[PDB]
């Protein structure tokens, strides 16, 4: 049913009517987003030029509309000739709409058809015409042909300097030709004609709307063609400081914020110096405002270390004073811009003499935020989001400030209206999380701010609520009291939506106080009105549940170990029931499962191991026979070997497989699978052979990021094992009970820090999927592809990507890695074509040619796997791992010649 | 002059084929000396002396290849170069 659509609407095309054609050509674009191959893209194409050839120019200007849409997949047409011949065959016509159409097309279709030079020979000749449609099409043409092809560039450069300063072609005309020159920047002497030429047209025709086209097109070619960039960002100095008109200056300001976000480094420090001058004597606020936009935008980089680079005392520079009274400023948008500017002062390079602005930074803040927390508008909103990510970057660059800072946020925590609560309760969350030894200073005050909200408005309360138990969850570090379960419970017992509770609960299972989880999954499994979403809440429930039994652990207490682990264990059995019996095949959840699944195999690699610690305790030293390892403990922590090193490959298998969570829930996945790694090698450490080990952890073990408490917690749970580890190296028997001890320490260590349960569990932001349509024949389901066992089979898997949303928001496709394998299904088999190849692709297309060499006699079973590569190199095992039959058949001549022989 | 060309468009298997050096180390004599060498089927046929047979087929063993030493020579041999010596009697031989 991939091809039927399209003679569904071909049909629809062979109309004598003119709207059942044009409900065809427009019903086009979602027939190319459904199946995207080049087969259907190049057949529907043929099918649009030889609609467009003969036409009633209705038909023409939808199928420029289609083109127009759909110009991603251009690249996709195979006979490129026929197409673009069919569409140039209506230049020759004598409509002028019509080949004002057709050069419109050609223009859209610049892309597949850069050195056509009929197509050139057609612009240059109709952009000189009379009638006025025609021009303008042929000025749009001849904007998308300047950006790709030279020649064009070129001859095009000598045709729009005549035209332009030819003193006809009025000026609205001009001010359509100068971007032109804004498209050309293909060489060096090319670009500096056309920079030649554009800097006569400022200089000579003075207007305001000639000077506004002519500085954007010399700003595009200076961004384009960074060879003197720094030249113009010299002329808008110039032209920001002398000049009386307003708009101007306005470009200017846009102009110098597209520059600095594109190329800062070039900012030389008396650019720095004309900018920082400029935007002190403006009488006006809007251009300051403007001004100090692009200083905050030029602030963010490294243009401050150029511009703060020995060889003055930078109290005396421009920029720190500017910052200054623009921070103290009247309006709330300068305000936030000088605050941002000192925040990034301050975070940035640290000498001497800049400290004290330390200080004014930080009372810049609540002095812009007890301005900007009561007035509920947008734009104190946007300045709300502005001062608190300059909070949480001030906080984050000098720690010795922090706790000023923090402290100044709790008191306008207490008096502010109900959308400033929310975005303050952020700011407290990031801050408190990565750095948490603060967290603890609010704990109680939160609580009578909590109180409050017993009896605040009922707009914006749930979303205040979230945030607010948020935060009580991430200053949480150690534990919640029972007193402040019993508070946050009576509060929204007294007052809930029931999501509401449900992403409290979901926060508490990501931070780890999972008795209040506990609690909240119960009240929504009484709740609720599906199947699936019940089994889910269940499943929660009792995975909640095995984490309170794993938290109620004594350490040095073995007995408890034992109970509490088979407690957990069985909690989690009847939560992986509920999974899978939640598990549907439109939400295939796959990450929930393995991750639990996981978890319980090293729980019970935990279980195993400790009942191993206590067997040396519940056996002899070995046996009467034995009298250089001795009894059945050797043998079992060989199998404690094999099954870690089986358990973290499988982690390392859930993390190449997902692809689509963040960097949170991969670094989760990392100390688990850490975590395997470190009972393996400290077991091999040891009791399996000691004397190979000589390392005593060589590498560095602190300075570490700690994005998170639970890394923190883990990662020094790590440290105290390899120390443990190190001390006992070879000092005592090889069978010994202070290693068991040392085991059973270890495991007590991990299982003392809880979980976390993170954002993909819950939440999947990015979905990136892969198609590989194999197309040897395709077969249909048991029916095999037949080969002649003479010749290879020309696999021809092709394949396209498919984006959820955002396209990539997390990492982003750099290569895609196919392998193809075979199987002799007739029962090494037929590993001899184990093949592997990579694919950049050019917008979504994976196009690669694969010979396959079946020989022997039989069935063969292809498999086709993926492989992305990120920008980074990592590789992830996604895809659909396609499997298709061929049998193998024989040449009748080539049979008796091998009977004969 | 080569297979680059007309003899790939007008092959015909069975055929009988004369191919290059005999030395059976370089020219067209190695490809057909491969591919076909896999059948107890076919044979190839020696007939060039001053060069060793089985020498020749050491870079090819192991081999399935049908293999017959005819070697036609028509150099003279030892009686008739008697005959000769008695014929033309010198006053030295070297």
């Amino acid at each position: 049913d991939a091809n039927s659509a399209l003679m569904e609407l071909d049909k629809g095309l062979r109309s004598g009517k003119l709207g059942e054609q044009c409900e065809a050509v427009v019903r086009f674009p979602r027939l190319f987003q459904k199946y995207p191959f080049p087969i259907l893209i190049n057949s529907a194409f043929l099918k649009l030029a030889d609609v467009f050839r003969v036409g009633n120019n209705f038909l023409r200007l939808c199928v420029l509309k289609v083109t127009q849409q759909s110009e991603k997949h251009l690249e996709k047409i195979l006979n490129v000739d026929e197409f673009v011949k069919r569409i140039f065959s209506v230049i020759h016509s004598n409509d002028p709409v019509a080949r004002a159409i057709t050069l419109r097309m050609l223009g859209s279709l610049a892309s597949i058809i850069p050195e056509r030079k009929n197509a050139h020979h057609s612009i240059r000749q109709s952009l000189d015409s009379h009638d006025n449609v025609e021009v303008e099409a042929a000025v749009f043409a001849a904007a998308n042909f300047s950006a790709q092809s030279k020649d064009f560039a070129v001859g095009i450069c000598n045709k729009i300097s005549e035209m332009i300063q030819g003193l006809a072609t009025p000026v609205d005309l001009k001010l359509k030709l100068i971007p032109i020159l804004q498209h050309m920047h293909h060489d060096a002497i090319l670009a500096s004609s056309a920079r030649q030429l554009l800097q006569q047209l400022v200089t000579s025709y003075p207007s305001t709307k000639m000077v506004i086209v002519s500085l954007h097109t010399f700003t595009l070619l200076a961004a384009s063609s960074l060879v003197d960039t720094p030249k113009q960002i010299q002329l808008l100095l110039q032209y920001l400081k002398n000049d009386p008109r307003k708009a101007v200056k306005r470009l200017a300001i846009q102009d110098l914020k597209l520059l600095a976000n594109k190329t800062p480094h070039t900012w030389s420090r008396e650019n720095i110096q004309a900018l920082c001058e400029c935007a002190l004597q403006t009488p006006y606020d809007s251009l300051k405002l403007g001004m100090l936009s692009v200083l905050s935008t030029l602030s963010g980089t490294i243009a401050i270390k150029h511009y703060f680079s020995i060889v003055s005392s930078p109290r005396s520079s421009d920029l720190v004073k500017l910052a200054q009274e623009c921070c103290y400023h009247n309006n709330r948008g300068i305000a936030a811009h000088g605050v941002r500017v000192l925040t990034n002062i301050t975070v940035s390079c640290q000498e001497k003499d800049l400290l004290a602005l330390e200080q004014d930074a930080v009372f810049g803040l609540e002095s812009l935020l007890v301005l900007c927390s009561q007035d509920d508008s947008p734009g104190a909103q946007a300045t709300l989001k502005i001062a608190l990510n300059c909070m949480v970057k001030l906080a984050k660059g000098r720690p010795h400030l922090s706790q000023s800072v923090v402290e100044t946020l709790l008191t306008q925590l207490h008096s502010a209206q109900d959308a400033a609560r929310i975005l303050m309760c952020h700011c407290l969350a990031a801050i408190a999380m990565q750095l948490p030894v603060l967290g603890d200073g609010m704990l109680g005050d939160l609580m009578e701010l909590y109180k409050v909200i017993g009896r605040s408005a009922t707009d914006k309360q749930q979303e205040l609520l979230v945030s607010l138990a948020t935060v009580i969850f991430v200053a949480s570090q150690k534990a919640l009291s029972v007193e402040s379960k019993a508070v946050i419970k009576q509060q929204l017992e007294s007052v809930s939506n029931g999501w509401t509770v449900y992403r409290i609960a979901r926060q508490a299972s990501r931070m780890g106080n999972h008795d209040m989880a506990k609690e909240l999954y119960q009240s929504l499994l009484t709740q609720v009105a599906s199947e699936h979403f019940y089994f889910w809440l269940n499943s929660l429930k009792e995975f909640s549940h095995a984490e309170q039994c794993l938290t109620g652990l004594q350490e040095e207490n073995y007995s408890s170990a034992l109970s509490c682990i088979a407690e957990s264990l069985k909690f989690y059995h009847k939560g992986i029931a509920s999974l899978t019996a939640a598990s549907t095949p439109l939400n295939p959840l796959s990450f929930q499962c393995e991750f639990v699944k996981l978890r319980i195999d090293l729980l019970q690699a935990f279980s195993q191991l400790i009942c191993t610690c206590n067997s040396l305790k519940t056996s002899p030293p070995p046996a009467i026979a034995t009298t250089q390892r001795c009894g059945r403990i050797s043998n079992q922590m060989k199998q404690s070997m094999e099954e870690f090193r089986s358990l973290a490959s499988r982690y390392g298998d859930l993390y190449q497989a997902s692809f689509d969570a963040d960097s949170a829930t991969l670094r989760n996945v990392e100390l688990q699978q850490q975590s395997c790694l470190l009972i393996s090698h400290a077991i091999e450490a040891l009791i399996l052979d000691p004397e190979s080990a000589s390392f005593q952890e060589y590498g560095s073990t602190g300075t570490a990021h700690a994005d998170s408490e639970y890394e923190r917690r883990m990662m020094s749970v790590y440290n105290h094992v390899l120390e443990e580890v190190e001390s006992l190296n070879r000092k005592y028997t090889p069978v010994s009970y202070m290693h068991t001890a040392c085991l059973c320490n270890a495991i007590i260590a991990l299982l003392k820090v809880p979980l976390s349960f993170q954002r993909y569990f819950f939440q999947k932001l990015q979905s990136t999927s892969i198609k590989l349509a194999l197309s040897p024949s395709p077969r249909n389901p048991a029916e095999p592809i037949a080969v002649q066992n003479n010749q290879q089979l020309a696999l021809k898997v092709e394949g396209v990507v498919q984006h959820g949303s955002k396209p990539g928001l997390f990492r982003k496709i750099q290569s895609v890695c196919l392998n193809v394998s075979s199987t002799l299904q007739s029962k090494i088999d037929n590993m001899t074509n184990e093949m592997e190849q990579r694919v950049e692709p050019h917008n979504d297309y994976f196009s690669t040619q694969f010979l396959l060499n079946f020989a022997i006699l039989g069935t063969h079973n292809i498999t086709v796997e993926s492989s992305v590569k990120d920008a980074n190199g990592i590789v992830w095992k996604t895809g659909p791992r396609t499997t298709i039959f061929v049998k193998s058949l024989e040449d009748p001549y080539s049979q008796q010649i091998r009977l004969q022989q | 002059p080569s297979i680059h060309g007309d003899f790939s468009n007008d092959f015909r298997q069975p055929c009988v084929v004369f191919t290059g050096h005999p030395s059976l180390r370089f020219g067209d004599v190695v490809h057909f000396m491969e591919l076909w060498g896999k059948s107890s089927l076919n044979t190839v046929i020696f007939t060039e002396p001053d060069f060793s047979y089985l020498e020749a087929l050491a870079p090819y063993q192991p081999l399935a290849m049908k293999c017959i030493y005819c070697p036609i020579d028509t150099r003279l041999n030892f009686i008739q170069v008697s005959k000769l010596l008695k014929e033309v009697q010198p006053l030295h031989v070297v």
